[PDB]
């Protein structure tokens, strides 16, 4: 981060916030409104040292792609990226998404009940 | 969901042919070609074969748009040369040396111990 | 875009990315950690060795080269490249690496919501404020436009109040108070400001719709 | 969770050589710059597959049901 | 108010304004078949021929521009030049 | 609407009059009289009873019968119904105004209090704001207790005049609730006039008043004559609204039914009747009192529920309730909730990707998104089986509709329908597509700043979700592709296609009226790749022109013959670059080094569509002025000018795919050596840093002149630290090669600056917190790993390291602390910027372009009587070279001087055809001396306005083009003579001018207008159409020229603005998009001025003077320093060192040595025995220039003879003013003392603190013409008193300057103002760099001038700025903004273009802005 241009460090401590890991490794015993999990999460090749105490090498959120920087089609311009396909289809950055929905019965109505059914 | 399916990559849906032929009309004894369910593989191979025959004054194709499998095919030929016939000759052309390919390939693995 | 590998560009290696980015995204952000973690994290691949990229050790994109350099690849991250479509080599050199990609929610799926409705995402005063400066009056009226009836109601031509009792069948116009029968027009307009209109009437305040601009001035 | 079956980038059958990899680590004493040549991942492109795998169903493992 | 044909100050021009307008007012006619003054030489779509017939002069509009005291010169479709 | 048929004239409401119902008119207009508050059964007979719900009033039952109005529940428009009050009553709404009259007019006559005679009521009276004038009267008669009899006149103080004779005295009015309670007093504690009087202010007694009148003083408050008279806001006579404003659920039959307004009104006319049934049957006094009050009180709820309570008894035990604010809090809230953009519909919104393959104006919609939203097709023979074929696709096929809606107005559901294959469409259906390729449609990216962020694409129906934007239409949206959703909107009727697609379709914006510049430009990859492809090494290989060429869809089949056909058949990068490039193109710029050799192949060259010479890049192909796409814009049109914008993108991405770009540390390394020369130069800086520290430490450093020595020591160090970084940067800029693809970008002009580079590779540079470095946060060190008092960069927060090498901890955390301060203020621009864009809009909302070719706002008041001074449309301007007015006079008559009788300077005849029998000819030597002295005249004018010399200005039509087209054109030899007459020049251009028209009216005043705003479009003519030019130069033949001309007429009225232009939006819009920009040598500026400036503050930040040197004496060091003095205000305290009070009691012998000397001094050719003793310091005493005598004789000026002073002169080392006070002393003396050190004013103008002096090179004529930097002192003062500055001797009254736009008004009149709140505004634009044309500003700083004062932007009114009471009903009360409009009779113009929404109708705006009628003439 000491490389980095100052207000750059500040937007990815938000960013990895968003990032998809693995919040929890009891994550399929949970029932969290949305989960995020990455298929194979992979550690950074380029670990930091408090990493470590940060758990990120156990639960590690994202994975390492192999990257070009280069003009190509053209169609990665302006932010964005051109994204190999193939990658995709053996599973790069494929993710579970656990959307867990709750619904309650009834509260006080007198023989007013709401029946899941 | 938008997604299309990856098969119409090379898979001809309906009412798609392989080649359309149009008559350009730019210049004289020239035509573009569009194949459906193509990409580089075929095109840039059958232009830079297109390309060698003499009696071929121009040949090019491009694919407009990454999305689609397909892509268009340009030839001009000499006065008194049809281009289906340049293509046909590029197309042997190919069929060809890629026998060869195949033979000389298919012989010096055998040579070959493992 | 995703393109298949086929078409991605290769290097030597038969190694292809399974990311391009762009290189204008560089220079302005000064971003040269991304840069240094790539061309670390490359050298880590190759050596099995974690790659630690924690701030203020002594570790230098000049050390980091040197290591790449020993594993017989160009220090500097670049490699030669070969066009997918092609075959042919780039004419330019790609930084090539491994880099740690995060991907994160709020999926395009998620951001579609399309609400066509015959019978952000909005129009709002800027939206409105942008119209105008371009002319576009009927796009801004078809546009605010309510679903209300465009209902049609009579009016005085001296007080432009909607007191036109008209009798449509016999062709007879009268507005009391006024003696009005032949200076009498007829306007459509969203039954919600007829009924606005009204309410401002029943609290005892005129609101006059006229139909000339100038006044009797 | 488990190793990804092929490397991503080109698809070297990847996933069958984890266990063969934490043998050439843990019985073998071996280090994973030079085991993970040994299994033949040559270019970094199927490395990082392996070295950078975390085999989080091991963790699932342990939960009862 | 009104002023009459001679002394009008207004542009003999039309406006990129009056022009977006007439086409559009001009299309919305010919699309719901309101009867089309010009050769059709191909076109099936409303704007185009609504395009095509001013560009033959033959829209048979007068355009009635206001003045900010309420007088008002009119001009007819015809008169007025298209040089946009 | 409405199947039936009215005889009455179809129209849209052009006017809305606002005012107060007349209890006259409330009857007038009524139908019914509503006496009995209930409705059906009468005796059981069910239906209506004639005091309720029917006595002519709208229908129920289904009954069409209604007056004879017949119709029914769905075509009646409700008549109004009539109700008597008992008793007068107060209007809630008004109560509030009421009240207000009542303290302006007398409470007895009716007489307003105060007259023309009183003169700070004529000031009042003036006043043209009907609420304004209101305010200001009211304030001023609230004072009034007493409607004086005879008034002090304008005369005499002796001499009284009579007004209205009524002497009583008034009571100060307050209110409760619904009663005005009134108190009187015969003055405030006088003898026997004690105790005030309470007594309630009846309604009856003030309704009386409020008659009593005059048409003149109600007038000269907000009231209206005829339409809002102060006796209508009371109540006499109800308006009964009908059935459709309040229903009854008469649920099929037999159950009661009548809306709570009916309850409401029920119970009005019950506490009416009941006041009736207690003066009909008499009754005592508090209680028709009671019965009174109960009436006003269901009057009141009955409008406004918002009072002592909530009466709730309508049908309902538990109790709920509706008045008419509480139903507009359903009505005027469901109004405004559909005003403020909810319900969006036919739009869609997704993230936006980058596609290169889009034409320019194409919007890549996903298939599925096509699928959603629809278009309204007609079904039409020319489209039957097209609409047929996809009606049978259906719902779920894209080229499908969903709904098929037959004339009938029926919707089959093509998705959920036993028919959605068997449908026959028949003529005059709708069916409702989906949208497919090439529906117009409107691309809009929030926040929607700036017309260009909304404009119209074709669609292109395409694969996965994201919407797919050309690269280049990505700035004018400010959108790229890191998660950015863009609003897609469908237009849905033909006409509004037609809209979007003339006006809002991409082409037609690409040069904007923003900048008078292309908005869009090529970027990103397609720049950097044009770049690479243009230099001359890059050559291409047949095999790979043939492709490129094929990619030009507009390519012609010709393969341009290679440019080099030796060895290798091979193609310039140039050469297939200018086949993107169509023919008729020209561009000829010139860089700082640039030939016709042009070394460094700079500049650019293209003729006839092939790029002679030049790398294009930004100059050329992007979005600047001048360049490639400004050029084929004009030149060739926006449509053909938009497909080049893919032609160019194509050709060069297919090239950029096959070549390569990349970027890497590598491309971040400085050269090992550069690398020693960066860490040399920066180390060279903290020596210099280091010396000044010693410096300063040893007290050596002399204060700038009004500066601290601290103040000044960090400003050096500081300068020393960016010099450094700078010239480290260079370092390093300079080294990098044109290999490095850093600098490869930078170069070609896609994202990446010096900075970048800068602060990547040399040093990072200096961090700073609120413009200082890093702050002693802890004490007296900037981190607990410093020691005490280390003032080094290091320290101070200088980061020493590139990017590249990386920060250390501090520089970590200081980079930190900077970069927080970065954020922090990007919230606090991005946050008032996006308030100030809002109001900055909504004050230059309503400014349009009218038919006369004025500007004018939505009342009609004239703010620019031609828009932008010239009346052209700022996107028809270029910047353009006025040659007249610069070089020497010499060179002047070099180029323009033809003199025919003089075998020198004639034109020689090889350029001319009859070239010789000119020789001579003294007839035309008169033409042609006419023609000269007004190019004389023309120079002379020029060098008044633009006194700078600056030559070039944007004007409308490009000059120097059309002449290089006809010289391309006509394929003009400059070889052989012109076939030109001298007349055919001369005369054509003199002939040409009467024929540039903006304006057209046949009257003097007009043909003068246009005149003038022709001038600079003429001057600029004249220099380019000058005999000799058009010969030497030019070369143009008969033919040619007849056509330059002919085009520059054409072109000039191309460039005229259109009536119909939201020109003040526009303004507004170019004012803001660039300031969401600012992103960011000691004054206030960007946002925080501009939010100043805006303001109108009065209380600047930042207030300066700056005033320069009479002419004749400018270099004077001495004069500066002078004038210096005299204005800086230097006080006492100032000059003082220690101030002292002794018991010093004989006036001759003194307890003080250093003054025995200066007693004895003064006494050659009472007193207090306390004495003050002022020791003075010589350093600031003679500093600013100053005298013993002078400090002295001030003192003894100051205070008169009430104090004895007597001083030491100028000689004596210690420098004393003795004072005297001439016993309670010691007390009387501490106060003088400080009255002395700080009021008395020894030298300068007050309020004036710092005044700094500083050269500036300014730009003036030399004798022999030419413009030459002369040097000036200039002061500038931290503080304003413009007035008496103005005026101090030496200064050159005539310049002298304020930021404070405000006094410069106050001072120098309103004009003034205006021009240096147009400086002001303008220099908060030009601060980041940014250009906004000039008429936007204009137009702004007009319009906050038009009223005679600086009327601010950032709002004034609470209601307003300029708003029709309709318009976007603001506050939870808009009853309330109506109640006012009512009172003060607000005349809407519906110019607007919510109040026309509200009207159902289009703006009187641009489109909308002239009526189309049907034409009985064409054959
Ligand atoms: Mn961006
Ligand atoms: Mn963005
Ligand atoms: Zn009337
Ligand atoms: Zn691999
Ligand atoms: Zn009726
Ligand atoms: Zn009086």
């Amino acid at each position: 981060p000491d490389h980095n241009q100052s207000p750059r460090n500040t937007y990815q401590s938000a960013m990895g916030k968003q990032a998809m890991g693995v919040f929890l490794t009891n994550y399929n015993v949970r029932m969290d409104t949305m989960a995020n999990i990455l298929y194979y999460p992979q550690k950074p090749l380029g670990t930091t040292r408090a990493m470590e105490y940060l758990k990120f090498r156990e639960l590690p959120a994202g994975q390492n792609a192999i990257v070009a920087i280069a003009c190509y089609s053209g169609y990665n311009q302006e932010d964005s990226m051109i994204m190999n396909q193939s990658s995709i289809d053996r599973g790069l950055f494929r993710s579970l998404f656990f959307r867990s929905y709750m619904d309650q019965e009834k509260k006080y109505g007198m023989s007013i009940t709401e029946t899941f059914e | 969901m938008n997604a299309p399916d990856r098969f119409e990559l090379f898979l001809l849906g309906e009412g798609e042919s392989k080649l359309k032929i149009d008559p350009d009309t730019k210049a004289p004894n020239a035509v573009v070609i569009t194949f459906e369910k193509e990409d580089h593989t075929l095109g840039n191979l059958i232009r830079a074969e297109l390309l060698n025959d003499r009696k071929v004054l121009f040949a090019a194709y491009k694919v407009e748009h990454p999305f689609f499998a397909r892509f268009k095919l340009r030839i001009q030929t000499t006065e008194g040369y049809d281009p289906k016939d340049a293509l046909k000759n590029a197309c042997n052309s190919i069929i060809n040396k890629l026998g060869a390919l195949k033979t000389n390939f298919e012989t010096e693995w055998n040579l070959q111990t493992l | 875009i995703t393109y298949r590998r086929e078409d991605m560009p290769f290097t030597a290696e038969g190694i292809v990315p399974d990311l391009i980015i762009n290189p204008h995204a560089i220079p302005s952000r000064m971003t040269v950690a991304h840069l240094i973690e790539c061309l670390l994290s490359k050298v880590a691949a190759l050596s099995g060795n974690e790659g630690d990229a924690s701030p203020f050790t002594d570790i230098t994109v000049e050390g980091i080269s040197k290591l790449l350099r020993e594993h017989g690849y160009q220090s500097r991250g670049f490699e030669v490249m070969y066009n997918g479509h092609t075959g042919k080599k780039l004419m330019a050199q790609i930084f090539f690496g491994p880099t740690y990609y995060q991907r994160l929610r709020h999926m395009v799926d998620d951001k579609i919501h399309a609400r066509a409705r015959g019978p952000g995402l909005r129009f709002g005063e800027m939206e409105r404020d942008c119209m105008i400066a371009h002319g576009a009056a009927s796009f801004l009226k078809e546009r605010l436009m309510e679903a209300s009836d465009a209902f049609r109601v009579h009016i005085c031509g001296i007080c432009g109040l909607m007191t036109v009792i008209a009798k449509l069948n016999h062709n007879q116009f009268e507005c009391k108070g006024c003696d009005n029968k032949i200076d009498i027009y007829q306007i459509h307009i969203p039954y919600a400001a007829k009924l606005l209109f009204q309410e401002l009437m029943a609290m005892n305040i005129t609101p006059r719709l006229y139909t000339d601009r100038s006044r009797d001035f | 969770m488990i190793v990804p079956v092929r490397c991503f980038s080109c698809g070297k059958v990847v996933g069958d050589k984890w266990e063969s990899y934490l043998n050439l680590l843990q019985e073998d004493e071996l280090d994973e710059g030079t085991a993970l040549s040994r299994l033949g991942l040559k270019r970094y492109c199927c490395r990082r597959m392996i070295l950078t795998h975390v085999d989080l169903i091991e963790k699932f493992l342990r939960y009862n049901p | 108010k009104a002023i009459p044909k001679d002394q009008r100050a207004t542009t003999p021009y039309m406006t990129k304004y009056e022009r977006a307008r007439i086409l559009g007012t001009r299309a919305l006619q010919i699309s719901m078949n309101a009867p089309v003054f010009v050769d059709l030489e191909g076109e099936t779509d409303p704007l185009r021929i609504a395009m095509k017939e001013l560009a033959e002069k033959k829209i048979p509009l007068v355009i009635r521009r206001y003045l900010p005291d309420g007088s008002f010169e009119d001009w007819s479709v015809e008169e007025l030049i298209v040089d946009l | 609407v409405g199947q039936q048929y009215s005889s009455a004239p179809l129209r849209t409401v052009k006017e809305v009059q606002f005012g107060l119902f007349s209890p006259e008119e409330v009857r007038a207009i009524s139908v019914a009289k509503i006496r009995f508050p209930e409705t059906m059964d009468e005796t059981q007979t069910r239906a209506k009873i004639g005091g309720l719900n029917d006595p002519r009033l709208g229908s129920i039952d289904r009954n069409l019968k209604c007056q004879t109005c017949q119709e029914g529940m769905n075509e009646c428009p409700g008549h109004f119904g009539h109700i008597d009050l008992a008793k007068p009553v107060f209007h809630v709404g008004f109560i509030a105004k009421i009240k207000k009259v009542c303290e302006c007019v007398c409470m007895h006559c009716g007489k307003l209090l105060l007259d023309e005679h009183n003169e700070l009521m004529r000031q009042a009276l003036a006043i043209k704001d009907s609420k304004k004038r209101f305010a200001a009267i009211w304030t001023l008669c609230k004072t009034k207790m007493v409607c004086e009899t005879d008034v002090p006149s304008e005369d005499d103080p002796t001499q009284l005049v009579s007004r209205g004779g009524c002497g009583n005295t008034q009571p100060t009015i307050r209110k409760d609730g619904l009663k005005l309670v009134g108190s009187w007093k015969k003055d405030r504690a006088t003898g026997d006039a004690d105790e005030p009087e309470l007594r309630v202010l009846s309604t009856e007694e003030i309704l009386n008043i409020f008659k009593h009148i005059s048409v003149k003083d109600f007038t000269s408050l907000g009231f209206n004559e005829v339409f809002s008279r102060p006796e209508w806001m009371i109540l006499t006579c109800l308006p009964v609204p009908p059935p459709p404003v309040r229903p009854s659920i008469s649920f099929n039959e037999s159950q009661r039914g009548e809306d709570d307004l009916t309850f409401k009104l029920a119970d009005i006319l019950k506490a009416n009747i009941s006041l009736e049934t207690l003066e009909h049957n008499g009754a005592p006094h508090h209680a028709i009192e009671e019965a009174e009050s109960l009436l006003q009180f269901h009057v009141a709820t009955y409008m406004d529920n918002d009072i002592a309570g909530q009466p709730q008894a309508l049908q309902k035990s538990g109790r709920p309730v509706k008045s008419i604010r509480a139903r507009l809090k359903g009505k005027e809230g469901r109004i405004r909730g559909n005003l403020m953009g909810k319900r969006v519909d036919f739009s869609a919104r997704t993230v936006i990707s980058g596609d290169p393959n889009l034409e320019l104006d194409q919007v890549g919609v996903p298939k599925s998104i096509a699928k959603t939203l629809t278009y309204p097709e007609v079904v039409t023979p020319y489209n039957i089986d097209r609409l047929t074929q996809l009606v049978r696709n259906g719902p779920n096929e894209h080229p499908g509709a969903k709904y098929v809606i037959r004339d009938s107005g029926d919707r089959i559901d093509l998705r959920y329908s036993k028919r959605a294959g068997d449908i026959q469409l028949q003529y005059g259906w709708k069916v409702e597509r989906h949208i497919m390729d090439n529906d117009p449609v409107l691309f809009n990216r929030q926040p929607s700043l700036h017309k260009m962020s909304m404009m119209a694409h074709r669609v292109k129906v395409i694969p996965y979700s994201t919407f797919r934007l050309n690269l280049s239409v990505t700035s004018p949206y400010n959108a790229d592709f890191d998660g950015d959703e863009m609003n897609l909107h469908v237009p849905q009727s033909e006409e509004t296609r037609a809209e979007l697609s003339q006006l809002c379709a991409v082409p037609l914006q690409i040069v904007s009226p923003q900048s008078n510049k292309p908005c869009m430009g090529i970027v990103q990859d397609t720049l950097c790749g044009i770049r690479k492809l243009t230099l001359r090494d890059t050559f291409i290989e047949l095999d790979q022109v043939l492709n490129m060429l094929y990619w030009v869809p507009d390519w012609d089949g010709v393969i341009p013959t290679p440019a080099i056909i030796k060895p290798k058949p091979l193609w310039s990068g140039k050469q297939i670059l200018s086949v993107a490039i169509p023919n008729g193109i020209h561009l000829q710029r010139f860089d700082e080094g640039t030939t016709l050799l042009s070394p460094k192949d700079n500049g650019m060259l293209i003729i006839d569509g092939q790029i002679i010479f030049g790398v294009v890049e930004k100059k050329t192909v992007g979005s600047s002025n001048g360049g490639l796409i400004h050029v084929v814009t004009r030149e060739k049109g926006p449509q053909v000018c938009a497909k080049l914008f893919g032609n160019i993108q194509k050709v060069v991405n297919f090239w950029l795919l096959h070549n390569g770009f990349s970027t890497g540390i590598g491309d971040t390394i400085a050269d090992g050596p550069t690398m020693r020369e960066i860490t040399e130069t920066i180390a060279e800086a903290k020596k210099k840093v280091l010396d000044v520290t010693k410096e300063a430490q040893a007290n050596l450093l002399t204060a700038k002149h009004g500066m601290t020595l601290r103040e000044s020591f960090e400003d050096n160090v500081v300068r020393f630290l960016n010099e450094a970084r700078d010239k480290a940067g260079r370092l390093a800029e300079v080294n990098l090669k044109d290999l490095n693809n850093v600098k490869q970008m930078v170069m070609a002009g896609s994202k990446g600056s010096f900075i970048n580079i800068a602060q990547m590779s040399a040093c990072v540079g200096q961090q700073s917190v609120e413009g200082k470095r890093i702050a002693f946060g802890f004490v007296d060190r900037t981190l607990p790993h410093f020691s005490k008092d280390d003032y080094s960069p290091e320290s101070k927060g200088f980061v020493e390291n590139s990017y590249l090498r990386g920060l250390t901890p501090q520089e970590f955390f200081f980079h930190a602390m900077g970069g927080r301060e970065g954020l922090i203020d990007t919230a606090v621009k991005t946050a008032e910027t996006g308030y100030i864009q809002r109001r900055l809009v909504k004050a230059l909302e309503d400014i349009m372009v009218h038919y006369d070719n004025t500007t004018r706002n939505s009342l009609g008041n004239v703010i620019q009587f031609i828009y932008g001074e010239d009346g052209m449309d700022a996107a028809h301007i270029e910047k353009q070279s006025l040659d007249t007015i610069g070089g020497s006079d010499a060179a002047f008559e070099k180029r323009y001087r033809v003199d025919l009788l003089n075998t020198d300077h004639t034109l020689d005849p090889s350029l001319l055809e009859s070239g010789s029998e000119i020789l001579g000819d003294l007839k035309l030597q008169v033409l042609l001396d006419e023609e000269y002295k007004q190019l004389v005249k023309d120079r002379k004018f020029l060098r008044e306005v633009f006194v700078d010399g600056e030559a070039n200005w944007p004007l409308p039509v490009n000059i120097r083009r059309i002449i290089q087209n006809a010289q391309q054109t006509f394929h003009i030899d400059h070889t052989k003579p012109s076939d030109l007459t001298i007349k055919d020049i001369v005369l054509g251009v003199k002939d040409l001018q009467e024929n540039l028209l903006v304006l057209r009216g046949k009257n003097e005043i007009i043909q003068n207008a246009q005149r003038d705003a022709v001038t600079l479009f003429c001057c600029l003519l004249r220099s380019r159409l000058a005999t000799r030019r058009v010969l030497q130069e030019y070369r143009l033949t008969k033919q040619a020229f007849d056509w330059v001309l002919s085009n520059i007429e054409a072109q000039f009225l191309r460039s005229v603005v259109h009536p119909g232009e939201m020109v003040g939006v526009l303004a507004a819009q170019s004012i803001g998009e660039p300031a969401t920009q600012m992103t960011l040598k000691k004054v206030t500026s960007g946002v925080p001025r501009l939010k100043e400036i805006l303001n109108v503050a009065k209380n600047m930040k930042t207030p300066s003077l700056t005033v320069y040197l009479e002419p004749g004496h400018a270099a004077d060091q001495e004069q500066a320093k002078l004038i210096r003095s005299a204005i800086e205000h230097t006080t006492l305290k100032s000059v003082t060192i220690a101030s002292e009070i002794y018991y010093d009691p004989d006036p001759r012998s003194t307890v003080i040595p250093e003054d025995e000397e200066i007693i004895q001094l003064h006494f050659s050719l009472q007193q207090s025995p306390w004495l003050l003793r002022l020791e003075l310091d010589r350093a600031a005493m003679n500093d600013k220039d100053l005298t013993m005598g002078q400090v002295g004789e001030r003192i003894k000026q100051t205070f008169k003879n009430d104090l004895f002073v007597i001083w030491s002169e100028d000689n004596d080392e210690k420098l004393i003013i003795r004072c005297r006070v001439v016993a309670e002393e010691d007390h009387m003396l501490k106060k003088i003392e400080n009255t002395m050190l700080e009021n008395i004013t020894l030298r300068g103008v007050e309020n004036i603190e710092r005044v700094v002096m500083m050269k500036y090179d300014r730009k003036v004529p030399s004798p022999t013409g030419e413009y030459v930097k002369e040097p000036e002192w200039v002061l500038e003062t931290d503080g304003v008193n413009l007035s008496e500055v103005m005026t101090v001797p030496g200064i050159d009254p005539t310049r002298i300057y304020t930021n404070s736009f405000i006094d410069i008004m106050e001072v120098l009149g309103i004009e003034a103002g205006r021009a240096a709140l147009y400086k002001e505004v303008y220099n908060v634009i030009a601060s980041d760099g940014s250009y906004v044309n000039y008429r936007h500003m204009a137009l702004l700083v007009d319009v906050m001038t038009t009223q005679g004062g600086l009327t601010s932007v950032t709002r004034h009114g609470f209601n307003r700025s300029n708003t029709g009471a309709l318009m976007r009903c603001s506050f939870e009360e808009t009853v309330e903004i109506l109640f006012e409009a009512g009172a003060s009779a607000e005349l809407d113009d519906c110019r607007g273009v919510s109040e026309n929404v509200i009207l159902g109708q289009m703006a009187p705006i641009g489109t909308g802005a002239f009526d189309v009628m049907i034409d009985e003439e064409s054959l």
